């Protein structure tokens, strides 16, 4: 209101972000899956 | 000093060894020599040797003891008191 | 960050024995702990009085007579 | 070390007025799994005067702090050191302590005892 | 019904509305603001406003006191709160209350007070 | 030496006889567990972990099965699933639906094993329902709620081999079989707390901590525990303003997982008595006041008073970093004061070992020393009060290897056998001249553990003296690759103190002060303070000094500041805030400077790069964090400072007494906690709840 | 339309066919406290003031001399 | 197709320290020019002068930049702000941004020394 | 549309305080405060919802 205008300024929250992927598993979830890749793609075992 | 003196040195340092010495053989000596003054030795890896004397109202001074021999290890301290 | 170019210091005594600390950096979240009555605010004084109190998070009661008078206080 | 810092448009004081700890999160004393703990984190150190303060109207925390939820997950600590550099970011490495290794078997709570037991392993 | 400000002025409050609740007068627990505390750090956005009118929600801690004991032949009390008169899942997961040591047990969830008999 | 196996196509190399968990460690494989645990004795009771094995058979506890050479181990076969999906299916029937109202929720490995290993839904409806068990009431630190216990059996572990309290066991047989003290019994040991972290379910939680918060919301910040001087590394979680609960970190070297009771509980302290705006005294009463009046008013207390030379005394109590202490000690020489003294008792004077080395002061043989002990002699020392997780740490080399331990001083109830040789300075002689000193003679590892609380005796030169000419003489407690002598610090901020010299020139003992600046310093009597002289207390809880001040200036505790701290190993370790101080309080070496300023003496640093490089200047060692580097001076201290100046000193005809008379309260914070409080009453000795027989 | 009970609020947006005067005994909800119906009092000196319910998560100490 | 809009300059990265100063000043030029055209489009209070002042005292700011990609960067982003200007893209509220000097005096504190930090919490 | 708290039939409060809700809210919107109640349950001293920042999900 003194400026008559839009302001920018630091920015200021009246209620702070709070951020809770601190709730993250602590177990390895997937593991490792599976290869589906062709046969004429992969390298050749000796013998 | 007046009051305080520290010895900063190194444990496996070779340019502390004069240092070292002085401290090993000489420490006795300087507490006698100067009986009010708090005397600390103290060591860590990293650091060149060095003497802080603290005089009066938080004044303080400081000489690198990186030397040859433990007579002008003394030399330094002796003038560094002065 | 923003600062409470108001006040000398953070924690403030009133005259009546309040005790007053200020919470945050000075901006639009925060409050200076100060309480003001502004008779008149809604004038051509009290409208830049009353925004530069709010400005800092002092607590500021308006007295009003015609209520679309005070609307832009707000 | 390119002073990306002057490219970015981040505030100044960011690279004059912070620090940032780099870290590895330690294993939870609540629980055995360790999916968490390879991580390199990095984080800001808290200002006393901007990090939390109680919302007079309702009672939520508030903040002056724009970096009090920010959390940068790094794959190495030297790719952590790096990118603090990059930005000129001031920070502190705390190296991470891991379990000491012993031998452990079973048949040791059945060792035959010579004298007096010192205590009665129960099970 | 006098509260005395941190101005040091006076701010008077009925009675009735210095009640916890309307069936309970004091706080049930640690971090419970009290009614006379919110008053006294809130007396500015209650002024020229109606008391009557504002939430005053029963405690539910006096409501629950006031259920009587199930007694129960074993050593374990069944519990889950359903709605018998509607359909689908209406109360709490079913947990099972041990009832061998002595005097009344309450259920986790809904409060509810089996003994042994 | 180390063999070699495979474990799912990997090659992994481990020490023989090792189990195969831990080679299953070592080579990355994740393995499921419930009762295993790195610091317990193996159990296999569960059944979570098993793996294939070439030559088994049938499934193999992985936890208890000794690694062979040319051992072949699957982990992800079928039948190892199925196995897991099994014992997952026969753990859950009679589990409670108690995931909504159980602390251990979102940190819980049973819910995470299951969403890992187990099937997605269960197959038990039986219509009788589910085992139900009676809570037990063990005290008030630890609440249970025994239908979620899974008989894991690692509280019964802990509490039998790790803190010797073998109250705790397992009664009945079968389904029926419940853990508990078959009567009621509290759980009775200062380490009890540690179980809340050990139990993998929420059968044991915390109970005044109970249903306050859940892990997904909570701020974790890696931290030092202040309670005592062991240093413990600790996390700190937080939401908000306001610190929700203390869980120990591992360091191998110093705690190695646990905490006590004291640096576990007593955070609740953190959030009542707090010193929130300064306060002059007027009259009989504190008036609240800005810090422009108090600092103003400090200063023309300083002009009028007018003190010369040592007429400024300075104390620094238990809990201070030691930035502060460096700070306030600048200034006050500034003043031209050599008064800087430690708030123990005969802290006016210097102590009698002496500061100019620092293994004069110090746990030489690292906290780590203790595994490798052969004999122990302690001197005046009741470890399981001063340094309680060192005190478990004797306790487990005691249980594993032949150890002959004996102590000089009053009688203490110790979790392994000692030895006791009396309670008088004859005694310690008659000792070291006696069958114990040639057993410390012909020891390999051999230590004397020396207490703070004998340095606090008037006569302590004369222990000095005494140990100090047995170390001179004996090599094997003495020499170049081994210093058996230890002293053991109680206070987290003694070693540090000693570190920077906080000690009074020996004029400066004689003067009477016309002002006093207590640094936390809540030991304090009414008769340390003499009626004329003008106190200023800086401090962040209300308890003793406080009361004794004219001035009182709040200050951060330390969850609200980034400290230095120096443990008995003089362990250099570094803090973090977790949160801001409360209300007007103030960063304390902030504090010192502005009042600095106040008093024409300005300090030379304002900013925290600044603080840090005076500390380098003081010590090298201060910022040379989480190291421990022997000194090369060992010989030359002791005949320097033990034996040399602590000839005249004569002995008491006083026996030694216990140094702390309460474990749970013994500075501001934990004589702060309402939780403190109700375990000193709960834990008393005359309490039949705490007497097995 | 905040002075329309709950119950005829739904039965008036064709929620349910049956009105709740009509409304067997089985499918009313039991209360233990008494039953008030109070309209949306906005604009007025009865509008909700919101609060926190809460004292402050940190407690000061009440300041005590002793004498020396 | 889709063609520029007023103002627009390719992106180009110099390979040469000197080509890109003869283009820096170049872009000097033109916001120097630019002032009286900013000053009546953004209807500020302040004079032409304080303009061309302010533009001095950006280029100023990164006299001493060494290394060429990032001089480069700062002058890809310099030519975008005067294309923002001068095209009215801006409004005043954003503009004067560059400003904060010229708003009036925010209060009677702003501390300079230790001890008037230290009475804020800002120390 | 509108929250609401909702109760048993014998008139105790249904919320126990698991903080599911909050956990899940998209909008950040609800705020939780707990303890032991005086009686020892599970309850809530703090509910808040800013139902300028739900969206109604
Ligand atoms: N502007 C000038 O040059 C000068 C002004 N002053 C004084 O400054 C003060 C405010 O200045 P200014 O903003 O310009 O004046 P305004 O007229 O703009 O505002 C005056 C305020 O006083 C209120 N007011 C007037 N009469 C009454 C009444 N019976 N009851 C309640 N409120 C009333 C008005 O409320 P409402 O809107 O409801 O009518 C209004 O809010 C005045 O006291 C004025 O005498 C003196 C020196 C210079
Ligand atoms: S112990 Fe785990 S699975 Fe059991 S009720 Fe608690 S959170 Fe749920
Ligand atoms: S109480 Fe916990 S730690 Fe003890 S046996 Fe039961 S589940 Fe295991
Ligand atoms: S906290 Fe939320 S999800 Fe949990 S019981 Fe209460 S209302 Fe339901
Ligand atoms: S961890 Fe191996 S059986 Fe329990
Ligand atoms: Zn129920």
């Amino acid at each position: 209101e003194e400026k008559r205008r839009v302001v920018y300024e630091p920015l200021e929250l009246t209620q702070a972000f709070r951020n809770f992927s601190a709730g993250s598993t602590a177990w390895e979830p997937v593991g490792p899956g599976r290869d589906d890749r062709p046969d004429s793609f992969k390298l050749p075992t000796p013998k | 000093a007046l009051r305080e003196i520290r010895f900063h040195l190194c444990q496996n340092g070779s340019s502390s060894a004069p240092l070292r010495q002085f401290v090993k053989n000489q420490i006795g000596a300087f507490q006698k020599a100067n009986p009010s003054t708090k005397v600390l030795v103290r060591e860590a890896n990293g650091v060149k040797p060095i003497v802080f004397a603290r005089f009066d109202h938080g004044h303080e001074s400081k000489i690198g003891l990186d030397v040859s021999s433990e007579k002008e290890v003394a030399e330094r301290v002796k003038s560094l008191i002065e | 960050m923003n600062s409470f170019e108001n006040l000398a210091q953070d924690v403030n005594i009133t005259r009546s024995g309040k005790t007053l600390i200020a919470k945050g950096t000075g901006g639009r979240s925060s409050r200076t702990g100060y309480t003001a009555t502004v008779f008149g605010a809604n004038g051509f004084l009290g409208s830049y009085l009353t925004a530069k109190l709010a400005k800092h998070g002092t607590t500021v009661v308006v007295p009003y007579r015609e209520e679309m008078a005070k609307r832009h206080l707000k | 070390v390119p002073a990306h810092e002057i490219v970015s448009g981040a505030p100044a004081e960011l690279s004059r007025n912070r620090v940032v700890r780099i870290y590895q999160q330690a294993k939870p004393a609540t629980q055995s799994g360790e999916y968490g703990t390879f991580a390199w984190r990095l984080d800001w150190d808290i200002v006393d005067v901007a990090n939390r303060w109680e919302n007079d109207l309702i009672g939520w925390q508030s903040s002056g702090d724009y970096m009090q939820a920010t959390q940068m997950k790094f794959t190495s600590k030297e790719s952590a050191i790096k990118f603090a550099n990059k930005q000129g970011w001031d920070f502190y490495i705390q190296e991470p302590h891991h379990r000491k290794f012993r031998v452990k078997q079973y048949a040791n709570n059945f060792v035959h005892s010579y004298g007096k037991l010192k205590h009665i392993r129960t099970k | 019904k006098s509260i005395i400000s941190y101005n040091g002025n006076t701010i008077e409050i009925p009675e009735e509305y210095t009640k916890q609740a309307p069936n309970r007068d004091s706080t049930w627990a640690p971090a419970q603001a009290s009614k006379t505390e919110i008053y006294k750090n809130n007396m500015v956005r209650f002024e020229q406003k109606d008391l009557s009118k504002q939430p005053m929600p029963y405690a539910g801690i006096e409501l629950i006191a006031q259920q009587p004991v199930r007694f129960v032949h074993g050593n374990t009390a069944v519990c889950d709160g359903a709605n018998h008169n509607g359909p689908g899942a209406q109360g709490h997961p079913k947990i099972f209350i041990n009832v061998d040591a002595p005097g009344s047990h309450a259920c986790q969830y809904c409060g509810t007070r089996y003994e042994k008999e | 030496a180390e063999i070699e196996l495979t474990i799912d196509g990997h090659k992994v190399s481990i020490e023989a006889g090792s189990a195969l968990i831990q080679a299953c460690e070592k080579a990355g494989v994740t393995v499921p567990r419930y009762c295993y645990h790195d610091k317990l004795a193996i159990a296999g009771n569960c059944r979570m972990c098993l793996v294939d094995v070439e030559r088994a058979p049938k499934p193999v506890a992985s936890c208890a099965y000794p690694v062979a050479p040319g051992m072949v181990v699957r982990t992800d076969t079928e039948r190892v699933k199925q196995a897991r999906e099994n014992v997952m299916e026969m753990m859950l029937q009679n589990h409670p639906l108690d995931c909504p109202v159980c602390d251990q929720g979102g940190e819980c490995d049973l819910q995470d094993q299951s969403m890992r290993y187990g099937r997605d839904r269960g197959r038990f409806t039986e219509i009788t329902g589910k085992r139900s068990t009676e809570d037990k009431n063990i005290g008030p630190l630890v609440k249970t709620s025994m239908n979620r216990c899974i008989h894991c059996t690692r509280c019964v572990r802990f509490a039998n081999d790790i803190a010797g309290a073998p109250e705790l066991g397992s009664s009945g047989r079968g389904n029926d079989m419940q853990i508990g003290t078959y009567l009621e019994k509290n759980l009775n040991t200062e380490l009890s707390g540690n179980v809340i972290d050990l139990c993998p379910v929420g059968a044991l939680t915390n109970k005044p901590y109970a249903f306050r918060a859940r892990p997904w919301e909570l701020k974790k910040t890696e931290s030092i525990d202040v309670m005592d001087a062991v240093g413990s590394n600790i996390r700190i979680d937080s939401k908000g303003v306001e610190v929700m609960r203390v869980i120990p970190r591992v360091h191998e070297d110093v705690n190695e997982e646990w905490i006590n009771d004291k640096s576990r509980f007593a955070c609740d302290g953190l959030k009542t008595q707090r010193l929130t705006t300064p306060l002059i005294r007027v009259g009989d009463k504190f008036v609240n006041a800005t810090w422009d009046d108090a600092l103003s008013t400090i200063a023309k207390a300083y002009q009028q008073k007018a003190p010369k030379g040592d007429e400024f005394k300075a104390v620094a109590g238990a809990l201070v970093e030691v930035e502060s202490m460096v700070a306030l000690k600048d200034m006050t020489n500034a003043l031209g004061s050599e008064n800087t003294t430690t708030d123990t008792p005969n802290g006016n004077s210097a102590p009698a070992h002496g500061i100019t080395f620092r293994s004069n002061y110090l746990f030489n043989s690292s906290i780590a020393g203790i595994e490798d002990a052969d004999a122990i002699l302690l001197v005046g020392t009741n470890p399981r009060r001063e340094a309680a997780v060192m005190n478990a740490r004797i306790r487990k080399a005691w249980l594993r290897q032949e150890l002959e331990i004996a102590s000089v001083g009053p009688t203490l109830d110790a979790t392994f056998d000692v030895a006791e040789l009396g309670n008088t300075h004859a005694d310690l002689e008659k000792a070291l001249s006696g069958e114990f000193g040639e057993v410390l003679k012909n020891a390999k590892n051999p230590l004397i553990i020396v207490g703070s609380g004998i340095t606090d005796r008037e006569d302590a030169g004369a222990f000095f003296n005494t140990i100090g000419k047995f170390v001179e003489s004996t090599p094997s407690v003495l020499n170049e690759n081994w210093n058996g002598y230890n002293v053991l610090q109680r206070s987290a901020s003694r070693a540090g103190a000693y570190d920077i010299g906080f000690t009074p020139s020996d004029e400066a003992s004689k003067t009477t002060p016309k002002m006093v600046w207590l640094l936390g310093a809540d030991e304090v009597a009414a008769s340390d303070i003499p009626a004329d002289a003008f106190v200023v207390y800086q401090g962040h809880n209300g308890d003793v000094g406080a009361q004794f001040a004219d001035v009182v200036l709040p200050g951060a505790a330390y969850t609200e500041k980034a400290g230095t701290y120096v443990n008995t190993e003089g362990r250099s370790q570094i803090s973090r805030a977790a949160t801001g101080p409360p209300g007007g309080a103030r960063e304390d070496w902030k504090i010192l400077r502005a009042v600095s300023e106040y008093l024409g003496v300005a300090l030379p640093y304002e900013d925290a790069y600044e603080v840090r490089d005076r500390l380098a200047e003081i010590s090298p060692s201060l910022v040379r964090y989480d190291l421990v580097e022997p000194t090369v001076f060992g010989d030359v201290a002791v005949q320097h400072s033990l034996v040399g100046p602590n000839g005249s000193v004569t002995p008491s005809s006083a026996p030694l007494t216990e140094t702390i008379e309460n474990f749970y309260m013994t500075d501001s914070i934990s004589r702060s906690s309402p939780t403190m409080a109700k375990s000193s009453i709960a834990f008393n000795k005359d309490n039949k709840k705490n007497q097995a027989f | 339309m905040s002075q329309v009970e709950p119950g005829w609020h739904f039965w008036l947006g064709y929620g349910v066919d049956t009105a709740p005067c009509n409304t067997p005994k089985e499918k009313l909800p039991i209360r233990a406290y008494p039953y008030k119906f109070q309209p949306n009092y906005t604009g007025t000196p009865g509008a909700f003031v919101t609060y926190n319910t809460l004292k402050p998560k940190i407690s000061a100490w009440e300041p005590v001399t002793k004498q020396r | 197709a889709i063609i520029a809009t007023a103002f627009a300059e390719t992106v180009k990265f110099s390979g040469s320290k000197q080509e890109l100063q003869k283009r820096t000043l170049a872009l000097y030029r033109q916001f120097l020019r630019g002032a009286p055209t900013f000053a009546d489009l953004y209807e500020v209070q302040f004079s032409i002068p304080t303009i061309r002042t302010k533009i001095r005292q950006e280029f100023e700011r990164h006299r001493f930049v060494d290394d060429l990609s990032i001089q480069n960067v700062l002058y890809a982003k310099g030519h975008m702000e005067y294309q923002e200007c001068i095209n009215f893209w801006k409004q005043q509220a954003q503009f004067l941004k560059y400003f904060p000097e010229e708003d009036d005096i925010q209060g009677r504190h702003q501390p300079s020394n230790f001890v008037d930090k230290f009475l804020k919490n800002r120390a | 549309g509108e929250h609401a708290l909702r109760r048993y039939p014998s008139g105790e409060e249904r919320c126990i305080a698991c903080k599911l809700c909050e956990a899940i809210c998209p909008a950040l919107a609800i705020t939780i405060d707990a303890e032991e109640r005086i009686d020892g349950s599970r309850r809530t001293t703090k509910y808040d919802i800013d139902m300028t920042k739900c969206i109604y999900c």
